[PDB]
């Protein structure tokens, strides 16, 4: 039979979570000048063996009261913690992101990945190293993905659903 | 805005302040 997770994808404006959440579901890149409207997205697939859905909660709005996120940080399985490559502030930013993770579920066991994203681009600010090193603080994987080239994005999302089955009976 | 209430969330007793 089919397992759910619930997964929230969280970080900086412009990072590229809805480029990922859209890519992943999808498959096709979004390049818009409007900014992101938070929502919410399914997708049915096979990971190691078992029908997944995985039911997605793309953040945005980020000021603002959301019903919707409200009830995805509560029922909530596992974190994409997302910044771009090319954006220093975005990875400075991680830490706000994890810490508020960890005060709202109470927990510093709560399945999370680091994604670093935009890697196909030439403008570099953040160095794999300097993010290996966050998430080995951490104790949680650190990915680099692209939403444009999908190098990575598949990764990012069966490594959070592969850590929420280490810490949990799914 | 605090810094350490990165996403909004109503239950996040850190949110619901205003500096
Ligand atoms: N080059 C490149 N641009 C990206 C990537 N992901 C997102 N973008 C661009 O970054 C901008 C912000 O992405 P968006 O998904 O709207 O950001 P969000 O606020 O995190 O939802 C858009 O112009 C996207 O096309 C990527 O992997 N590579």
């Amino acid at each position: 039979s089919m397992t759910e997770y619930k997964l929230v994808v969280v970080g900086a404006d412009g990072v590229g979570k809805s480029a990922l959440t859209i890519q992943l579901i999808q498959n096709h890149f979004v390049d818009e000048y409007d900014p992101t409207i938070e929502d919410s997205y399914r997708k049915q697939v096979v990971i190691d063996g078992e029908t997944c859905l995985l039911d997605i909660l793309d953040t945005a709005g980020q000021e603002e009261y959301s019903a919707m996120r409200d009830q995805y940080m509560r029922t909530g399985e596992g974190f994409l913690c997302v910044f771009a490559i090319n954006n220093t502030k975005s990875f400075e930013d991680i830490h706000h992101y994890r810490e508020q993770i960890k005060r709202v579920k109470d927990s510093e066991d709560v399945p999370m990945v680091l994604v670093g994203n935009k890697c196909d681009l030439p403008s570099r600010t953040v160095d794999t190293k300097q993010a290996q090193d966050l998430a080995r603080s951490y104790g949680i994987p650190f990915i680099e993905t692209s939403a444009k080239t999908r190098q990575g994005v598949d990764d990012a999302f069966y490594t959070l659903v592969r850590e929420i089955r280490k810490h949990k009976e799914k | 805005r605090r810094r350490r209430c990165p996403l909004y969330i109503s239950y996040d007793p850190v949110c619901r302040r205003r500096r």
